[PDB]
């Protein structure tokens, strides 16, 4: 009685496999240790690029061959090597010059943390600090911030944090997030028909809660 | 966020006026029952632990498939995510009570929830269930203690069902 | 909005951990000074309009310069601008009393003060002369925590404003 | 480590300002509650001991079987501990008391309890009871607001425990 | 889950790169181990209730007093219950045998182990009385690389329990 | 991940109960195949980068418009993603074959590469066809090796094929 | 962190012992200053924005040179700079002055201020010399309040003076 | 990484050579070895827990004052990392054993172990001994297990012993 | 370097967990397998040269053009490196299949394979035609299993050249 299959009888697996979720929920971490193989180092850049790019695929030109030299000699930590990333070109071509800042951010939200935004405050700080400041010392901002040193600290690359109960989560992060990764062949392009656009609506946004300013 | 007394500010900003003297009399009682209030707080923290634990064992005499192989608190990381779960809900209700105001268990942990639980197919209803379970366990508790001079609770232990009810209706 | 029982929620939220006993202590606090606070706001609140009038004139008198033709003291509507301006401080350093925070100030109006008034060329200075005016009067309605209580808010300002 | 007064400071130390009112209400919250706190701590302080075998004692009631040779009850050195172990709890609880916040309590007690008891296979149960008949026999020598402190801190170790 | 078979290809899949000799290798061994795996599988599937009974007995026979009434031993729907779980253990250990990688065992019995015993008061040491009670049994029926096989995931175990 | 031992037993664990000793005997043969399976995966991953220039050879000489200025292969850069995402699918399948389970390709593989295609304009049918031409000069090698001991792979050859049409089929 | 009470605990804890009778009374007596020092801090902070202005005023009056082109506090840019760091180190003074301990402003603030002036090449003589005035100023205030009961401050005022000298100090 | 094949290929790589026929013996005969060497990882594996809950407990019997107030194991969450240090240098040298090189156990564990210890103030000797007690109990399995085929292992055993003392001295 | 003892180490590592059973099968994989590829080696190793030549001279016929004056087949020393090149080939086919892994293929030819090639305007076809001539002799020194192996790192190589 206490042991017999129960009639929903779903698998372990089965509420991430439904959902598409499987390799990024409880996503495994790559971490840059204090001296590496060559392979380790090149985890870390496949890794690195994957994420911050958003699996958009990145040619053999396209690479940033300094940046991973600094990383080899051990004269910039993984922590760096993000933020070299973050404030290229590339990057700034894909993800900020085509779209709108609201959408910007949003991707920022998932790449530098995979969670997506947690609330409409989140967006305020966010663009406020760009007018007030460059591009850049947004991009800061992100890597700077609490929350990523607190996880991926240094010499770890960021990885997806969402659909995972993270303490001091907002609810709806889980949906939103869905809205923003739809699937390991999914990639946010710039270059796709209809251009760039934002994924989370804005009246979801105000769902949690929403201060003045 | 938001709170009792920052609530009714914001509404009187809207009619752009200083606070009429009947609101102020709102805010003053509030503040006399503050000594009540906490105790409130007090005791559900004091006892948090239990609370889930009771409520979890009725929850599986009642609803036995969960914990049956292919059901949702099965296997043990499922069952452990189930009861993290109501824990959180349970230490917002708490935040609530402190306020004086739903806002911030709206906004933080209801909100989206029952969405989450559906992509999950977590059943919302047992969830609700459970959250109901704690309920009248956590009350148990608000109502019967010791050492604390003896007088009425019941207008606090009422808002306190309804935080409770809210987090089980958007659930569900 | 900021307020004692807003932040420790916040904090305690932040950490994953139920509120315990700390920050109970905390609020307490934040009920015990109720009282006073609540006193100081019911004295504002009523002679509100006097403390206004008051100052507005203060500051004409600190600035002449500005009731001069051509100037933004000069003609009728700018004057009363600048007195629903000093009445929206007058109502807000009630609000923050009441709810036992500096909240109510901050977003609503030391958040963007500064660019507003750049844009505008409203001299802080100005609102500060009102403020400091209404510190003097309010320095003989009230008298001990309620008065210092008062006195914290409208100060914040100044400080804000500065 | 964790009290009204560090908080406070942290959390205007993160935002970057000055303390202004806000906290200042907080922590005189901390300061009014001492007196009972202190009162408290000097109650359990006086009856320590006592406290200590009383407890102690009850563990075995509760689980005769431990006092069985081959057990962990079983020869004085274990009880020894045992005894250390309960005083230890108790020191921390008066700390904190004093300290006004649960900080004392987390970083000696609570850090690491899992792992330590688990690998050295003690059952938390056991320090329950302690802890239990302790807050029993606290009941009698205490009372008020004193008392209520007493009992916060000695749950907020039940619960960790559990 | 975790079998040498998914391993390999996940590593695979992160450099980007195609199956290589490397892996295969490693494939191999998992396919020639798996004949003595397999044999043991069978082994323990075919003896199940037998080995489940003397466990949970076992149990009894090392913490008496769980069998007296107010205990967690006493009354049927405990025993049920103990009995289940036993079984469980060994289902996922069949499991993993097969699989060729502690996947099934972690994934169902592992994640969360502490948690679920914490929230509901089982005590480690039990389980583990069960399963070593178990190897001894084992130790009879199976031989060689079989046996082998059935022991360390029976350990894998023990030592995730401890 | 998952692969055919795998799912058997989670299969297994729904019914709640031990495996079958019919189910066994599925794996059980299913590892003496093993040498077999393994032979076959080398062969493809030894003949990758050729099985795939040559698939490609032919799927431009068929489809002249998509390498004309307009069509989804030209310029260079896009040229270059869609080689590349061919030799994806194919990684995919050849892990797919060892496991001896498509999940694996159905899910990181397969999942969501229909909408993004969709979105870029990319002419979903024109990709399948492509996965097509793969098949067949994949199993062209797998068939016909060299230094192996002769002997039927065709169970083998066939489940290759099938691998190969989920994926036509999907992304179709 | 730390501050006056937590302190005392730390060192009655490597002792072993529970806290002597003599050390509470520390602490009780602690207490009751406590309104004192709350309105000493709330002084400062409520003075802050002038504290400042009127240090730099006349630190620049005497250092002209600090303002002249090749100066530390020249351009703009730098002068902002040298304005942010005085406000800083009065913030941190306040913190301390509360939890009536050093500590939080040593560790936070003071470690490694000097060094990082070195390297910049901002000569640590004015800085110290900026920390003073501020000190001066600072004192003014503490001890010259409108609406406070009148009493005695002293203890508290040589308190604060220390703090502000500690920083002066390990600065220079 | 580094292990006892990939070693000896580095060093004929700066040779520029082929590897000599006398070195092939030595890997040729370490192969030979590999069940046993197997079996001695396993052995530690298997035992993993107990080895350290044993160490643990005698290097606390010995050195009570790491246990008492003032002492460095002390309190809780200092033992706690104490057992963690101890579980990962066992868990390193398992792994150098498998390898069949010291290497993976200095680089990735024991370098820079000693300053750490000493600027924390950890009392080095003892971690030390600690190591050693640790080397007894593992020994202590790997030499004594049953269901194994009967043969000698000390060429394994001592090779065990010399990582396990690697770590020691490195510590110390 | 790559070795099916150096991943599952390294697997092991990042997860932070003992090897378990899943990585010894795999680890023991590789040594049954090691036999047939130490045999292989020794057989590559005594034929080096021969092989060498063969290859050379292969690709002179294929590429006829390449002889003539002004290219880059033409004159001794281009011989000579074109002679060491292969035999740098054919010295670490050697090592990985004695090490069980390309590790030693991928870090010494592969990384840098292409802009080395780039930059000095080597036409990969070259070493392809160099190794597939190599291929077609060990096609007759060698069988079976320690045939499969060395064919697997031959191509290996063939692959990462095209
Ligand atoms: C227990 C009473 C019931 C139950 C719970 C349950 N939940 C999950 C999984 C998740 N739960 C959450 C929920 C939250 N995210 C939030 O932000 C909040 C507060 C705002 C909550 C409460 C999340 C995000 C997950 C998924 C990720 C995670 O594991 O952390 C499960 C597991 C289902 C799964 O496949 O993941 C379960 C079982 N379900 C029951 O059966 C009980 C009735
Ligand atoms: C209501 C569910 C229960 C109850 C409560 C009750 N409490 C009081 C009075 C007080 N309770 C407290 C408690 C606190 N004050 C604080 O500042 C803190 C945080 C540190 C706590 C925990 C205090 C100090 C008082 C005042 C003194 C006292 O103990 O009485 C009352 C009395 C009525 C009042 O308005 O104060 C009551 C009724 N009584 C019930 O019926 C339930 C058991
Ligand atoms: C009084 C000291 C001087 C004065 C005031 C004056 N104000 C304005 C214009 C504005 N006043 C404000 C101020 C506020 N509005 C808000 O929402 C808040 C926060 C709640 C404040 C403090 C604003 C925003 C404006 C700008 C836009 C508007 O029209 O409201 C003016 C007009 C200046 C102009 O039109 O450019 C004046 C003159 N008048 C005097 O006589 C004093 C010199
Ligand atoms: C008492 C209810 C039972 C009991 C307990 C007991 N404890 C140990 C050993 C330890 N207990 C602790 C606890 C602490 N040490 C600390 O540093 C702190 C924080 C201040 C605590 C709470 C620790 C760490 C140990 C481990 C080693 C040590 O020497 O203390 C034992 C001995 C078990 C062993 O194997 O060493 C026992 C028996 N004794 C009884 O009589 C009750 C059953
Ligand atoms: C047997 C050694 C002892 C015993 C155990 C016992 N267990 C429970 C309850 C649970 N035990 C588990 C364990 C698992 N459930 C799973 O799904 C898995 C993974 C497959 C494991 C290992 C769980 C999760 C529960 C809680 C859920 C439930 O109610 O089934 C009990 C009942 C506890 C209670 O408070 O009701 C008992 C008694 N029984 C004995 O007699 C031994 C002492
Ligand atoms: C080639 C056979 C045909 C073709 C393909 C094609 N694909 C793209 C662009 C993308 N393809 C993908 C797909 C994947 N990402 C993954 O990770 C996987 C496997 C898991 C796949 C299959 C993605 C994400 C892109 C976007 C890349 C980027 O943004 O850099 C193109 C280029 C289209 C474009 O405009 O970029 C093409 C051409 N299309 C054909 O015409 C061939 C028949
Ligand atoms: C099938 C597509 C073609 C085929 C395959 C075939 N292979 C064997 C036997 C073996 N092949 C291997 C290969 C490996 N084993 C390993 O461990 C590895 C990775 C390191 C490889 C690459 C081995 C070891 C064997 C056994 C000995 C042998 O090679 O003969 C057979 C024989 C059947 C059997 O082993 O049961 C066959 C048929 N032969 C063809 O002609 C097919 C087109
Ligand atoms: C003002 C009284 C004097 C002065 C100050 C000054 N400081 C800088 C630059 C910096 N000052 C600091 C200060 C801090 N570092 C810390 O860790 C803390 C405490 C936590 C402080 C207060 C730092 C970090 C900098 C460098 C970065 C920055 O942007 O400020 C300058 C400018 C130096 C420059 O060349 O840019 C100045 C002028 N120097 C004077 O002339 C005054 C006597
Ligand atoms: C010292 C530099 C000056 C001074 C101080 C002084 N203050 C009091 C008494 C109080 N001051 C406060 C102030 C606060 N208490 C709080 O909780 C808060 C935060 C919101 C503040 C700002 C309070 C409440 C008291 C008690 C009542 C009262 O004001 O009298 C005294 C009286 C002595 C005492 O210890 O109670 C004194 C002396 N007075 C001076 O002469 C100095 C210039
Ligand atoms: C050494 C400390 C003790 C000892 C070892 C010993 N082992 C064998 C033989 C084998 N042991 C294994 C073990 C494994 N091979 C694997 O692939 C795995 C992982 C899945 C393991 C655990 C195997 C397979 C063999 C061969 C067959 C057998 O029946 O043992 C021997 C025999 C000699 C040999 O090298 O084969 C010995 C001596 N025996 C002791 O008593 C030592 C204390
Ligand atoms: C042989 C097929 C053809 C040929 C060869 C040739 N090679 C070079 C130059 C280089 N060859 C290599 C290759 C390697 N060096 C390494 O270290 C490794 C990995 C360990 C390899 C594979 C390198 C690096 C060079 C460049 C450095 C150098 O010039 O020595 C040349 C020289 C070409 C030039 O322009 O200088 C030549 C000619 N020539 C033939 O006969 C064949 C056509």
């Amino acid at each position: 009685y206490y042991s017999r299959p129960a009639p929903r009888a779903t698998a372990d697996g089965d509420a991430q496999t439904k959902l598409g979720i499987t390799a990024v929920a409880p996503a495994q971490a790559v971490e840059l240790r204090p001296n590496f193989g060559e392979t380790e180092l090149q985890a870390v850049i496949r890794a690195t690029y994957k994420q911050l790019f958003g699996n958009t695929y990145i040619l053999e030109a396209d690479r940033v061959v300094q940046a991973e030299s600094l990383l080899r000699n051990g004269s910039i930590n993984v922590r760096e090597f993000v933020r070299l990333l973050a404030k290229s070109e590339l990057y700034k071509e894909r993800f900020f010059h085509c779209t709108s800042n609201n959408r910007f951010i949003e991707l920022t939200f998932k790449h530098l943390l995979g969670r997506a935004p947690y609330n409409q405050s989140e967006f305020v700080e966010h663009l406020d600090r760009y007018q007030k400041s460059g591009y850049d010392a947004e991009i800061d901002s992100y890597i700077d911030s609490d929350e990523y040193r607190r996880v991926f600290g240094e010499n770890t690359v960021p990885y997806f944090r969402g659909f995972k109960y993270q303490t001091g989560q907002a609810a709806g992060v889980f949906e939103r997030t869905l809205k923003l990764y739809g699937g390991d062949a999914d990639s946010d392009t710039n270059r796709n028909r209809q251009g760039q656009l934002r994924q989370v609506d804005p009246q979801e946004l105000l769902r949690s809660g929403r201060g003045i300013v | 966020m938001q709170d009792a007394f920052t609530k009714a500010i914001v509404a009187a900003d809207l009619r752009g006026s200083f606070l009429s003297e009947q609101e102020l009399n709102q805010l003053t009682n509030l503040v006399k029952e503050s000594n009540k209030r906490l105790d409130a707080v007090n005791a559900i923290t004091g006892n948090a632990a239990e609370i889930i634990s009771d409520a979890a064992h009725k929850l599986f005499a009642e609803q036995t498939d969960l914990i049956r192989p292919g059901g949702n608190a099965y296997p043990n990381r499922r069952m452990a995510a189930c009861l993290r779960d109501m824990e959180i809900i349970l230490r917002y209700v708490s935040y609530a009570l402190l306020a004086g105001d739903a806002s911030v268990l709206e906004d933080r942990c209801l909100n989206g929830l029952k969405e989450t639980y559906v992509a999950l197919g977590t059943p919302t209803r047992s969830v609700a269930r459970a959250v109901q379970l704690m309920k009248e366990t956590a009350i148990g508790y608000v109502n019967s203690p010791s050492g604390v001079t003896r007088g009425d609770c019941s207008a606090l232990v009422n808002e306190a069902a309804t935080y409770f009810d809210k987090a089980a209706a958007s659930i569900a | 909005m900021k307020t004692v029982i807003t932040e420790v929620i916040a904090s305690a939220d932040s950490q994953g951990r139920f509120l315990n006993n700390t920050e109970l202590q905390a609020a307490n606090g934040r009920f015990q000074r109720a009282t006073a606070s609540m006193e100081a706001a019911r004295a504002l609140t009523s002679n509100a309009d006097s403390l206004v009038k008051g100052a507005v004139q203060e500051v004409y008198n600190k600035f002449p310069y500005l009731t001069q033709p051509g100037q933004m003291g000069y003609g009728d509507t700018n004057q009363a601008k600048c007195a629903r301006d000093i009445s929206h401080y007058l109502r807000f350093i009630t609000y923050s009393l009441v709810a036992g925070g500096t909240g109510p100030l901050d977003d609503y109006i030391v958040a963007g003060l500064r660019e507003v008034n750049r844009t505008f060329n409203l001299s802080p200075s100005w609102y500060i002369e009102a403020l400091k005016h209404i510190k003097g009067k309010v320095g003989s309605q009230l008298s001990g925590q309620p008065l210092t209580e008062a006195n914290a808010y409208i100060d914040y300002c100044i400080n804000a404003l500065s």
